[PDB]
């Protein structure tokens, strides 16, 4: 419980900003690997834009 | 003869562009597959302990 408690708000915070970040992007992020995929997509889009 | 050197320099520049592009693409792919555990702790030492 202590461990979970120590990790309780952090997880929630992790979700919270994530949601905002998930909302900041048109695509909704659902998985860590999906997050990495979106990130590398963003890198490629940035490279093409530059 | 003059344009020979121009072509050589252009070839070097084109190869450099290609190398940079290849490195960028490798890094992009890497991060796509790699960020999840990048710079994370070594399990081996922990398991030995």
């Amino acid at each position: 419980i202590q461990s979970l408690t120590a990790r309780a708000p952090v997880w929630l915070a992790a979700q919270d900003t994530l949601n905002q970040l998930c909302e900041q992007s048109g695509e909704t992020l659902a998985s860590s690997n999906d997050v990495t995929e979106y990130m590398q997509q963003l890198l490629e889009r940035e490279r093409e834009a530059t | 003869l003059e344009r020979d050197a121009l072509a050589e320099r252009y070839a070097t520049l084109s190869f450099d562009v290609q190398k940079i592009q290849r490195a960028h693409q490798a890094f992009s792919q890497f991060v796509g597959k790699h960020l999840s555990v990048a710079f994370d702790t070594d399990p081996e030492a922990e398991i030995r302990e």
